C-alpha cells in the first residue's frame, strides 16, 4: 500500500508497475517463439508434419 | 547447294558432297509420337525395332549395306547407308523390305521377339535415364491433354497391350506418298536419284493422313517424382517458346546461348564469361545446366536443366537463375549479345557440317517436310548476324516476363519450393 489504506502512494505506483510488466511480457513473448521453433508446430490431425510443409 | 524436286506426290531432296566416302538414301515420313493416342503409344517405336530386326539386318549386311532408323515428336525417318557406288542396291532393299513385302516383316515370331526386347529397353529407361526421363515428363506435363505430350518411346501399358492388327493399322494411315521426302546425302547426285525412282516405279500408298482435332496448348503446371533413395536431383524449368517457321526463331536460340551450358569438372567451363557463375560456385550449388531452345510444328519450349548433389541449397539455384532471365528483358550488355552471336554460329556450323550423312539425312528431310525447302547455312549467318539489343528486350518481355512455367523433377527434391514462390520470381518489384 506504501501507507494505511489504498491512497496516494499506492495509485503512483501502480501506473509504474503498469507501464514496465508490458515489456516483459514483449521478452517472454520471444522465449515463446524460441521453445515453438525447435519442433515446429503442430496440426489437427495429430499426427507427424515432417511429410508434407509449404513455407 | 540443295536440290528439291516435285516430280510425283513424292518429294525427291538431295545434298551433293562429291568429297565424301559414303552415301546413304532414305525416306522420311511427316508423322511422329504425336499423331498417336494414349492406348496405342509407342506403335511407332515397334516399327522401327522391326526395321532394324536380325533377319532384315542379315540381308542387307550380305550387300554391305547399314541401317538406321530414328523416331521424333514430328517425324521419323528410315536410312540406308552404302559405298559411293551401290546407290542402286540400297533403293532396291528399300523398295523390296519397307515400300512392299512388309508382310514377311510382321510375321509372328518376329513381332513376338521385338516386342518383348522393346518392352525391356523402356524399363530400362524409366529406371536408369533420370536426365531424360524428367524432360519427357517436362512435355508431359506442360501439353497434358493435347498431341504434344506423348513420349517418343510409348509405355509400359500401351506396349503390353499392343497386338497383332494394331501395327498394321498404323502405317495404312501415314506411310503415304503426300506424307513422305526421299532424301539422299553423301557422295550422290541428284540427276542420278531421280533417275532411278524413275525406272523402278517406286510407290508407296495414295492415300491422305488423319487430321487430328485438338492443337498443342501451353498450361503453367508441375509434376514431381520423388524419390528418396536417388543420390541427385534433376530439374527441368521452361515457359512456353517458339514453333518452327516463327520470326523470332533465331533471338530465342539466341537467348538461350546467352546463359549456355555448365560443368563443374571441367576447367574452362568455369572461366566462361557468363555472370550466372558468379553466383553458384561459391557454395557448388549444381554440378551441371544446360540451356535448350526446342522448336516444333505447334509450339516449343525454353528453359533449362540441372543436375545437383546440394540438396539443402536447390531453392538459391533456382532463385539465381531467375533473377538472370530477368535481365533480358531490362538491362543486357551488348557484348553479351555479341558474344553469344558468335557461339551460336560455331554451335550450328558444327551441327550442319558434321561429316556423317546420317545427321544430315534427318536434318533435311525434316526440314523439307515442312518448310518445303531448306534455308542455307550462309542465309542463317546473315540472319544472327542483325539481332540486336532491342529484340532480345522485346522478344523477352512478351515470352519471359510474368510468364506462366512447367517444372518437372526427379530425385531429392524435398527442397524445392512450392509452384507460386517460384512463379513469382519471373519479375521483380525493383525491376
Ligand atoms: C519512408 C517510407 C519507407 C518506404 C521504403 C520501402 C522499403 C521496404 C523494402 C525495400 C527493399 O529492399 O525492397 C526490396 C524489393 C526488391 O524485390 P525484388 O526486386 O522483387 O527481389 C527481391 C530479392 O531478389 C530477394 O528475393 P527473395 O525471394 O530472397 O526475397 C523474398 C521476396 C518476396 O517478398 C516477400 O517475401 C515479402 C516479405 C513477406 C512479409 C513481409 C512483412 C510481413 C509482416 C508481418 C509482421 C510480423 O521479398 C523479400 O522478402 C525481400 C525484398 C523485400 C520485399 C518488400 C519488403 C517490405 C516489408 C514490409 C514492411 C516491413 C518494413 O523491393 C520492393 O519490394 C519494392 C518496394 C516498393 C513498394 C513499397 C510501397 C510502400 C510505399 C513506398 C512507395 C515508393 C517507395
Amino acid at each position: 500500500w506504501g501507507g494505511f489504506s489504498v491512497s496516494n502512494p499506492t495509485i503512483q505506483r501502480f501506473f509504474a508497475l503498469h507501464y514496465l510488466v508490458p515489456f516483459i511480457i514483449a521478452a517472454m513473448v520471444i522465449m515463446h517463439l524460441m521453445a515453438l521453433h525447435i519442433h515446429g508446430s503442430s496440426n489437427p490431425l495429430g499426427i507427424t508434419g515432417n511429410l508434407d510443409r509449404i513455407p | 547447294a540443295e536440290v528439291t524436286q516435285l516430280s510425283n506426290g513424292i518429294v525427291v531432296a538431295t545434298e551433293h558432297n562429291p568429297s565424301a566416302h559414303t552415301a546413304s538414301v532414305g525416306v522420311v515420313f511427316g508423322s511422329g509420337a504425336a499423331n498417336e493416342n494414349p492406348y496405342n503409344n509407342g506403335v511407332s517405336n515397334l516399327w522401327k525395332n522391326i526395321f532394324l530386326s536380325k533377319e532384315n539386318s542379315a540381308v542387307a549386311a550380305k550387300e554391305g549395306l547399314a541401317l538406321s532408323s530414328n523416331i521424333s515428336r514430328d517425324f521419323q525417318s528410315y536410312i540406308v547407308s552404302s559405298l559411293p557406288g551401290s546407290t542402286d542396291k540400297s533403293l532396291d532393299f528399300l523398295n523390296q523390305s519397307f515400300i512392299q513385302q512388309k508382310a514377311n516383316l510382321l510375321s509372328s515370331s518376329n513381332f513376338e521377339a521385338t516386342k518383348k526386347s522393346v518392352l525391356k529397353q523402356v524399363q530400362d529407361f524409366e529406371e536408369n535415364d533420370h536426365p531424360n526421363r524428367v524432360l519427357e515428363h517436362l512435355h508431359s506435363t506442360a501439353f497434358q491433354n493435347t498431341p504434344l505430350s506423348l513420349p517418343t518411346r510409348g509405355t509400359l501399358e500401351s506396349l503390353e497391350n499392343l497386338v497383332v492388327a494394331d501395327l498394321e493399322s498404323f502405317a495404312n494411315n501415314h506411310f503415304l506418298n503426300s506424307n513422305a521426302v526421299v532424301v539422299g546425302t553423301g557422295n550422290i547426285k541428284h540427276e542420278d536419284l531421280v533417275n532411278s525412282i524413275e525406272s523402278k516405279n517406286l510407290s508407296l500408298q495414295t492415300g491422305t493422313k488423319p487430321v487430328l482435332k485438338k492443337k498443342a496448348a501451353f498450361l503453367g503446371s508441375e509434376v514431381r517424382l520423388r524419390d528418396d533413395t536417388l543420390p541427385k536431383a534433376w530439374i527441368s524449368l521452361a515457359v512456353e517458346g517458339e514453333p518452327v517457321n516463327s520470326p523470332n526463331y533465331f533471338v530465342a536460340k539466341l537467348a538461350a546461348q546467352i546463359f549456355g551450358s555448365y560443368n563443374a569438372f571441367e576447367p574452362a567451363s568455369r572461366l566462361q564469361g557468363i555472370k550466372l557463375l558468379d553466383n553458384i560456385q561459391e557454395y557448388q550449388l549444381c554440378d551441371n545446366f544446360n540451356h535448350f531452345s526446342l522448336s516444333y510444328k505447334d509450339s516449343g519450349l525454353w528453359g533449362f536443366s540441372t543436375a545437383t548433389r546440394n540438396v539443402t541449397m536447390i531453392d538459391d539455384l533456382i532463385h539465381f537463375t531467375l533473377k538472370q532471365w530477368n535481365r533480358l528483358t531490362i538491362s543486357v550488355t551488348d557484348t553479351e549479345v555479341e558474344r553469344a552471336k558468335s557461339l551460336l554460329k560455331l554451335q550450328l556450323g558444327q551441327l550442319y557440317e558434321s561429316g556423317n550423312p546420317v545427321n544430315d539425312a534427318n536434318l533435311l528431310g525434316a526440314e523439307v517436310l515442312i518448310k518445303g525447302s531448306k534455308l542455307s547455312l550462309g542465309e542463317a549467318f546473315k540472319k544472327i548476324d542483325a539481332i540486336t539489343v532491342k529484340d532480345v528486350k522485346a522478344w523477352a518481355g512478351k515470352r519471359l516476363w510474368d510468364q506462366d512455367i512447367a517444372i518437372a523433377g526427379t530425385g531429392q527434391i524435398e527442397g524445392l519450393l512450392d509452384y507460386m514462390r517460384i512463379r513469382s520470381d519471373m519479375s521483380m518489384m525493383r525491376w
